[PDB]
């Protein structure tokens, strides 16, 4: 799902 | 051309959406061998993060759609499949080496060993692209790429537990992309839950640090690292 | 050459944005002079579409930074705003070039006399890219994009109000292009709210014509009607 740092 | 009409030409890509130039520029801006100012370096971080990520999303549906097609049978649409899979990989790993040869032959580099915001920044994003390749590759090239992310992700968690305080964003930044790095990459919900909590942790324990510039910053982080934790416990 | 393949790619470069790998397979398959089918025609257009729609975009937001900046005195900022506004105008007549010679080569040519639906959808597409060719011209040069936007639209209408009924997709869009093209290019909003109000009160009195595959794309295009026509009057 991508839950890094944006 | 000047240093400052490069910036400016990057600020004016940042506009148009075209990310591929505002690499480019701050490439060129990277490349004159003069360290970055905090603006700077996000632009450069911001280009880089898109024009990665937009392969990295692009991936993501054509390797879904290989797993999908594998039920199908047809050796010319399957090898068809398998043949764009691969060439958008070899955009992402271009990419992603292109950064890191930034980082390591020019701003981790002409880092001051004194500044320390700047050394846990670049370490930090050294691991993200190294993460990034991890996410594509196989084998024994996934282990050596995920061997290069974890070095580079504890080099800058070993700096910014002694020199950076527990609130700033880049420290919270990089203790919730390395998290990330224990459950997506290396699937331990333990490890990413025990660095994520405890650098939540001690933000709490030293929250009167909150510099009144970037606590914006700090608690939407704080955030985040919440709903990792509720997410993966 | 396999042309089934090369729509398989089209299909595939659609599901991960990568629109220019899109426009240069569907390109491939129109060059086999085989006829486009419904689904290759619009794989073809929404392919070329988002190609020139990202240099719309960008070149929108360059031109308003270079009229906001204007009186300000920075001589050397401007120049390279000017420079990248030129460098997109390049690349965004470059694609128009492509799709009309596409158009009058291979599309509008190889067009019998029964498929009326491929002719309307091919001339309002010439006077798409002809009309965003004239966004960016001036002088000498934008009398004649506009002439041929002119001429590619009023053939397009004058099918299309003989063979295709007020509520076809196809005839429902033209008429909405077309308005656009009068009050954005020929700054004739008169003739504008003619052309969107005329094509809305013939779908609306039909009405009773749409079936259920159908009926969503129509009444799609008369709410887009309906909302540039409350914004010219």
């Amino acid at each position: 799902v991508e839950h890094s740092l944006d | 051309v000047d240093r400052e009409q490069l910036v400016q030409k990057a600020r004016l890509a940042e506009q148009a959406e075209r990310y591929d130039d505002m690499a480019a520029a701050m490439k060129n801006v990277t490349e004159l061998n003069e360290p970055l100012s905090n603006e700077e370096r996000n632009l450069l971080s911001v280009a880089y993060k898109n024009v990665v990520g937009a392969r990295r999303s692009s991936w993501r549906v054509i390797s879904s759609i290989e797993q999908k097609t594998s039920a199908d049978g047809n050796e010319k649409k399957i090898e068809m499949v398998r043949a764009y899979r691969e060439k958008i990989e070899k955009e992402l790993e271009a990419v992603c080496q292109d950064v890191l040869s930034l980082l390591d032959n020019y701003l981790i580099k002409n880092c001051s060993e004194t500044q320390y915001e700047s050394k846990v920044f670049y370490l930090k994003m050294k691991g993200d692209y190294y993460r990034y390749l991890a996410e594509v590759a196989t084998g024994e090239k996934r282990a050596t790429v995920v061997e290069s992310s974890e070095k580079a992700y504890s080099e800058a968690h070993e700096i910014s537990k002694e020199h950076m305080q527990p609130t700033h964003p880049i420290r919270l930044g990089l203790a919730l992309n390395y998290s990330v790095f224990y459950y997506e990459i290396q699937n331990a919900p333990e490890q990413a839950c025990h660095l994520a909590k405890t650098a939540f942790d001690d933000a709490i324990a030293e929250l009167d640090t909150l510099n009144e510039d970037s606590y914006k910053d700090s608690t939407l982080i704080m955030q985040l690292l919440r709903d990792n934790l509720t997410l993966w416990t």
